[PDB]
């Protein structure tokens, strides 16, 4: 039933007495387990023994913390200029990266496919690649169709580049439209290595008859690499105007997937433009700033650029946006501005003022292999234990390198790395090792709900920093690097902290004797 | 025709003049004007066909169909997506098909289980992971009463057999381990692999309690085709109960392998969704003579409609519960169409789905007040387009498996008052200045079925067509 | 006890079998009332008739939600550059104003007291002001001692006027040194009182005998009055930088409240200069961007300046902020920026992604006037139900204005404005009239509780909007007011509708039927 | 005097070379260098004067020393801040003065009551408000077993007569009414507040059940000056209660109406903050006959001292318990000393705080191998200054009332490796670089008493002297 006064949707109306009754008798027909075997179930799958038994896996997976390659060709041709997606391929992989990045940016995104069916797994795509871009271009009009690739496609062996050849040569796209392509097959690696894919089609299409020199332009390229914070694309452009040093990020795609809603629809705005891309090799250098998933953009800017490719780390936290700034210092012969140095010693003194409720706290953190090693290390610097840290798509040279930081660092003692791991692997670890939060995405709020029904005591509350993150709004508009992604960073865990006292200090006459006003 | 369907003709005309001239083509047959005198359409429209090439499609695939649509709700079943990992990872609970139970441990919708194929799967084919796949979960997931397998494109492709390894696994596992070739390349669009997985029940679970014991009643039933979303099919079966019958199954939203292996023991199929399992009602038909029907819970006109028409199947006993649950209900509907009639009357709605919405839920819209002038499906048939002919005012316009494109085009000519399509439409329209509302996920609102879902319904259609902020798309100064 | 490898602070460390045996040992020992008739006191506050019988109150007053004009005062003349605050009267008053500010803003709050005793309840303050005024010029060498007083001193009627020209007359003082005062007596009005009464004090100072010519400077100036948002002054300049249009704020405190710790101490750093004082009678016009408190600085602005004192609503919210900038933009003839536009687009872009979740929810709310109309406003905006505003401190002319406001929208039909009624107040009214949540300071976090105690589904969560905020870190650094400030609440909002639907489905095999993914 | 009390004397004339003359040569008696042959500090320092003018004080006033420090933490009586609205509100919840209750019911320290001063009282006196605010709030909080009037500035400077109100409405309620003649202006600090609360208490609470039957033990002690911040009052009676002692009351953290009515029942009075509550002590032992004794709960060192010292006033019974007591804890003393010690050993600190805690945490910080080369007191008295000298290295800066200007200079060359002071010297401080704890509120942290507050404070002085933030404070190519 319902009250005209006060309509309950889904949550609580079935909460009412006549849907309880309604669930009990339907339960009579599913011949479900007793309870008492449920509840065995259940708090057996939070035991060291199965622990045990979930890591003999070799076969099964079990809610993955990673998505696949041409995910990431989409965001990375996001970002330049007048530039349609497109993936050849099948059409059910398109309807899926659109609506995941959908959820997350509250965003229209846009991106075709030319719709391999049975036909064209017997063929091959070519007639879909020709019709594709004609139809794409006639309807959508963009100046650059970025080309990646589906399972299917690659399974297939579709010779992309020829296909391309044809279409120009046939006239079924025009010598006005360019079309960098790559491939990605999502049986190998994930969207952070077809984002770099992708990056690899675009420097070749737009650069390799280039004859450049590093330092004919005054100017710095910037490679964000697959990132999903409006602020970070913001914060790198901010910077380097108050260095004073001319900048280019290659692939930005924050202002499509920031369009104001005026009465418009803006399928493009913004991004990087074709002569940024063109005049790339003429910078002094591009800076790499997520190195361990930039691999084929290190040997475009060192083999095709010849620049040199200096080395960054992920600008997380206050010592690495420090060295960014050192860097840019250094190669463009301009000072740290006066207002960048102010900005750090606010967030200096942010973190002395929060420092005691941060101290000892114990942390576990997931998510891509470049963030998760910029966080750890935030963590450490903070004097945080980042315990247990996992990144399901990262590889052995990476771990060697997490483990050589953390060996090195005092509040690294008790770290444990997990590299080819998944979240089902994440859950036993929050039972067995039980830190004190763990920072993830979305998809944490299910381990957050299962610790929760151990009991009270057992609760690792979820701190949501990473992608996707589809349950709050408007969180992809903040900031994660630099100094003022720092701030959000300290910000973020001290006041979660601090909800999690309050909430356990919170029962009149039992433990609000330590429900403090001030802290 | 009539004026509002000239004008509709004349800007079908302006709409497909962008598009190559072969495609232009192809793409008038996939549109009419509606006439009410029309009992079908004949030739005036095609539909599922191939998607054009590069046009930005709505439609998923067949996995979606088969996986996303059909099985992942089943809640004591384990589902693998089989193949690399995106396509599992991005269907990982986006629809809002409810259950109830205990994550992990008696109920897994939630979990993503999955085979992660990398390179070597490719090149040396995927069937012994598979096989030590299920055993790993058989022993961490002890409580599944069975086991399916979604293929997704690769498995095919490189020539491995998904079915020796789901029986030879059903032995060791004494469970039912069901193989899906539910590839996303085949077929066109959601729609075949609804079909494929229609076939896949029917052999692989409708026979499994054959000849066994089932205690009966004369009025049991099964609700086919309602997948729960937001809690739709607990207030539709709520309703059932109240007028006296049982149900026994409801396919697939909370819905369990044991339901389903009762069903061929039932009275009577109750079809909503009739584009997703006509299949298996007609099977049951002709196999083990359940009559079926069609009938829409949406808004209180089709409601008592359905109501009374599924109560003369029965016995007067049933007949006059029908007549009871319709006066039990009839002041709480008067007051909700009292409150929010006034205020969404006279309103035009362009609606744009899948395959069974755009035309199920006019009805509670003109309980309101509000009219459609504008109606299209992803990836329905011709037998759908006939069943929309009947609800719809002369001259409207109704299409089939439109580009982005093409709906921004019909929205900008049409003005509609309100949209309701899916979560890639949403943040497009909502930036033209027209209220959105989502009509797949109920824009995490809902149930909409039933009493207890018109209620929802109105409460939703004028908190987005009304809200304030509407009026401030333009700046002040402008 | 304690275990040395897990140290546990007061809470958990109370929560201990020795230390609940410790609490049953000392009870014994209280002459406690029962348990029974204590919880049986609970209930009967949590009711209608304890809320009629506190709305009967005359004379006692519970959790103010107000503070003493003084307070005000001191940060009023914290945003002049090299500004000692100082405060003639009883020194206790000092301890508490700075101490007040320390918890809220996490930083160093310099203030002086001329310590006034017994001695100068007899003789009069004069001998203290002469020597407070040469020992805080040599001490912290201030270019302006700017002097305000606690009630002892307006009791005994100390002429300040006198006072601080015979300190000069005599020597105590060098003649350099500015030293503009007012009265500020805690017993009439409140914080925001005492801002409005230094801010006429400085105007008198350094403009009495000024020759003013509005519109000789192509400026405007600003004036916020008492704000204790970081965000809120750099949003306005940043505006102002962005419309193309000079202007200064009067009294701008946010650089000597968020110095750097690099090192230093810098007790005075910015600030509204000496020479932004002296001539603002020759801006076009003075902005007064919280009317209900700034009512002896519209007299200056209109008496002294002969300024016209454009009337502009405080900028909280989307059209609040478009007739901020319109009102710019006609007193300057310049347009508005395109960049500032871009913002507001983006705003409503994220108003229409989040309406579902905010249209009808319903909200109490307490703060400051001009604040709490601001916030009602918007709320109105959002599509929400402002059901229970308060403001201690406001009169009846706004609670007049407040209910027009109110009758003229269609989400105000069950809004209650009260007046002159303090957090006891307030608090019988989230148990009577339930709203979702409660828009407070951390004062309103012991409701919370309260509300909770009752049961959780009389739970009414707490989001903190306004001052002070002492119970999390570094909320002061973030922005209200204009779009950025109206990007935060929305956020704010729409995040905390959903932090509390995910608590409450979080329940397993219970009401996570509804703990959705995707929100 | 050492090498270090002459370059600390040089630095007291370098401090103080930017005063004014006059106040230079007063100021020049409030700091000296300790002599550890000295047994008193005679005539070299002078304390408890007042205040400098204009030189940004420390301290506070005597309704802080009565309502923020004595009274305050009573728990089931109700206090009154009795004038306008600021001091309650600042003072509203800032001290950590832990008890257990349930707040606004049994028990009301956290809720903020005033009679909220506005210019009509000012004009007509408040004592006729004063009156019907207490009649409402017995009507509002009934269970309050007494009620306390606070005075704020104005009350005494025009003329109430708050003594006759409290009369008059404790005969009128029937439950004890408390007038205190707190205002601030009285005094020159928090100080006096303290001895006017003391006697109050002796007046008006101490005499209540005179003559009246109570059943004693030969163990009965009461906490005398322990106002339990962060629960260091509960860390402190766990350990008397384990040597076999009763502890009949607790003032006044965690307190109560009743328990200070039984303290004249009592064997033994156990003085932790001498300064603020030694008088009610020596009254006491004068007009009841009841010793009383100082001790220390600071470290290890200074517990097993105190709590063989208590035992020795009893019988072999609880010399023998002590034993066992310290004996109980001692393992756990071991561990915290070799985790602790080795990461603090050496380092330097400064102490800056109110009345009793300079000197009181000493032992502490050299149990853990820290070394104090600097403490201040705010409102010390002289005798609080004798107590000091048995626990300074020779040539230790011992001063008193410091000036911000003066802490600040003293810091700057000194360079301590620690600070320990309030909220107002904290972000100054953390500023210039110095690791800083807050010693009055713990730093949001505690209790520092007993055996389970030094594993506490252990922890709470490493996490914030190792802190790696220090090492960052200087930009890198700075
Ligand atoms: S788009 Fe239903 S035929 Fe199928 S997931 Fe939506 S209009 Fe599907 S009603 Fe159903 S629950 Fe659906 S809303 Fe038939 S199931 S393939 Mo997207
Ligand atoms: S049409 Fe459908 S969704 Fe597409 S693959 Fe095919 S079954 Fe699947 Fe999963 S992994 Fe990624 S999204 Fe594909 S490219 Fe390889
Ligand atoms: S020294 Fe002490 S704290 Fe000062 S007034 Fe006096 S008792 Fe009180 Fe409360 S209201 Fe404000 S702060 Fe004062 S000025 Fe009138
Ligand atoms: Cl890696
Ligand atoms: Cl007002
Ligand atoms: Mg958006
Ligand atoms: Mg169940
Ligand atoms: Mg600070
Ligand atoms: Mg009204
Ligand atoms: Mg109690």
């Amino acid at each position: 039933s319902q009250t005209i006064d006060k309509i309950n949707s889904c949550y609580p109306l079935f909460e009412q007495d006549e849907y309880q009754e309604l669930f009990r008798n339907k339960r009579q027909l599913e011949e479900a387990h007793d309870a008492q075997r449920v509840q065995e179930v259940f708090a057996w799958t939070t035991t060291a023994e199965y622990e045990a038994l979930n890591f003999r896996r070799e076969a099964l997976t079990v809610d993955p913390a990673k998505a696949c390659q041409p995910l990431g060709a989409v965001l990375c041709s996001l970002g330049f200029a007048n530039t349609l997606p497109y993936v050849h391929g099948s059409q059910g992989c398109v309807a899926y990266f659109r609506t995941y990045f959908n959820r997350h940016f509250k965003e229209p995104i846009a991106c075709v496919s030319d719709s391999m069916t049975e036909d064209a797994a017997v063929f091959g795509g070519n007639n879909n690649m020709n019709l594709g871009l004609q139809n794409a271009s006639a309807l959508y009009k963009p100046e650059i169709i970025a080309v990646s690739t589906t399972c299917m496609a690659e399974v297939i062996g579709d010779d992309l580049q020829a296909f391309i050849a044809n279409a120009k040569k046939d006239g079924f796209v025009d010598s006005s439209i360019a079309v960098p392509h790559a491939h990605t097959p999502s049986f190998i690696g994930s969207h952070v290595t077809g984002w770099d894919n992708m990056f690899e089609g675009f420097a070749k299409t737009f650069t390799a008859d280039y004859q450049g020199q590093p330092g004919k332009l005054p100017k710095l390229n910037l490679v964000t690499g697959f990132e999903t914070y409006l602020g970070n694309f913001r914060v790198l452009k901010r910077m380097m105007e108050q260095m004073a040093v001319p900048c280019s990020l290659l692939s930005d795609p924050s202002e499509v997937l920031d369009t104001p809603a005026d009465g418009h629809y803006r399928m493009y705005s913004g991004g990087t433009t074709q002569q940024e891309m063109k005049e790339a090799p003429d910078a002094i250098d591009t800076l790499l700033l997520q190195p361990w998933q930039l691999l084929k953009s290190k040997k475009v800017v060192q083999e095709m650029w010849n620049q040199p490719a200096t080395e960054v780390a992920i600008p997380l936290g206050l010592a690495a946006t420090d060295e960014l700034l050192m860097t840019v210092s250094q190669l463009s012969g301009k000072p740290i501005a006066d207002a960048l140095t102010l900005e750090r010693g606010r967030l200096v003194d942010m973190m002395l003022d929060s420092h005691t409720w941060l101290h000892g706290k114990k942390f576990g953190l997931y998510g891509d292999p470049d963030f998760v090693m910029g966080l750890t290390r935030f963590l450490l610097e903070l004097g945080c234990e980042p315990t247990v840290i996992l990144s399901h798509n990262a590889n052995k040279r990476w771990q060697k390198a997490m483990n050589k930081m953390l060996d090195a660092s005092p509040y690294g003692r008790d770290s444990e790395v997990f590299i080819n791991c998944d979240l089902w692997h994440f859950r036993s670890l929050m039972f067995t090792r039980q830190p004190d939060f763990m920072i993830g995405n979305s998809y944490g709020k299910f381990i957050q709900r299962d610790t929760l029904a151990k009991g009270k005591a057992f609760e690792v509350p979820l701190i949501r920093l990473g992608f996707p993150l589809f349950d709050r709004h408007h969180l992809h508009r903040q900031t994660t690097w630099g100094y003022e992604g720092a701030m959000n960073i300290v910000t973020t865990l001290v006041n979660a902290v601090l909800e999690k006292l309050d909430s356990d200090t919170s029962q009149l006459g039992k433990t609000d004797y330590s429900f403090d006003l001030v802290r | 025709t009539n004026a509002t369907g000239e004008r509709n003709l004349a800007l079908i005309q302006e709409v497909l003049e962008v598009f190559p001239e072969t495609a232009r083509k192809e793409r008038r047959k996939h549109m009419m004007v509606s006439d009410p005198k029309m009992k079908s359409v004949g030739k005036c429209i095609i539909s599922n066909r191939k998607s054009q090439p590069g046009v930005m499609t709505v439609r998923g695939c067949a996995y979606a169909g088969s996986k996303g649509v059909v099985f992942g709700p089943i809640k004591d079943m384990a589902h693998i997506s089989h193949g690399p990992v995106g396509c599992g990872q991005y269907s990982r609970a986006g629809r809002r098909n409810y259950y109830t139970g205990v994550s992990g441990v008696d109920s897994f919708g939630t979990l993503n289980f999955t085979s992660d194929f990398q390179e070597r799967d490719i090149v040396f084919g995927g069937d012994k992971k598979l096989s030590k796949l299920i055993e790993e979960m058989e022993l961490l997931f002890p409580l599944t009463k069975g086991i399916t397998i979604q293929s997704e494109c690769p498995v095919g492709l490189i020539g491995d057999d998904i079915s020796a390894v789901a029986n030879a696994s059903s032995k060791a596992l004494d469970k039912p381990v069901i193989p899906v070739r539910c590839e996303g390349f085949r077929g066109v669009s959601q729609s075949l692999g609804h079909h494929i997985a229609n076939d896949v029940v029917r052999d692989w679970i409708l026979n499994n309690r054959e000849g066994q014991p089932f205690e009966t009643t004369p009025y049991d039933v099964a609700i086919i085709g309602d997948y729960n979303i937001g809690g739709d099919a607990w207030a539709s079966r709520i309703l059932l109960e109240e007028m006296g019958l049982r149900v026994v199954a409801q396919w697939s939203g909370d819905g369990t392998l044991v339901e389903m292996e009762n069903t061929p023991f039932v009275k009577l199929n109750l079809v909503h969704c009739y584009r997703s399992m006509n299949y298996i009602a007609r099977h049951m038909e002709e196999k083990h003579q359940i009559p079926w029907m069609e009938y829409n819970f949406f808004g209180p006109t089709k409601i008592a409609e359905s109501l009374r028409k599924i109560a003369d199947q029965f016995d007067d006993t049933i007949r006059a519960n029908a007549e009871a649950v319709i006066a039990r209900y009839e002041g709480q509907m008067a007051a909700i169409i009292a409150k929010y009639r006034p205020r969404l009357e006279g309103r035009k709605v362009l609606l744009y789905m899948g395959g069974l919405r755009p035309r199920h839920v006019i009805g509670a819209y003109e309980d309101l007040g509000m009219e459609i002038i504008a109606a299209g499906y992803e990836f329905a048939h011709n037998d759908d387009y006939d069943r929309t002919l009947p609800d719809l005012k002369e001259g409207t316009l109704l299409f089939d498996d439109a580009s982005s494109y093409e709906l921004e085009a019909f929205v900008k000519a049409l003005k509609p008052d309100l949209i309701g399509s899916g979560i890639k439409e949403k943040y497009i329209f909502q930036k033209m200045g027209v209220p959105f509302r989502q009509m797949h996920s109920w824009d995490y609102s809902g149930p909409y079925h039933g009493y207890d879902g018109f209620a929802i319904f109105a409460r939703d259609m004028d908190m987005t067509l009304n809200n304030p902020a509407w009026n401030e798309l333009t700046a002040p100064w402008l």
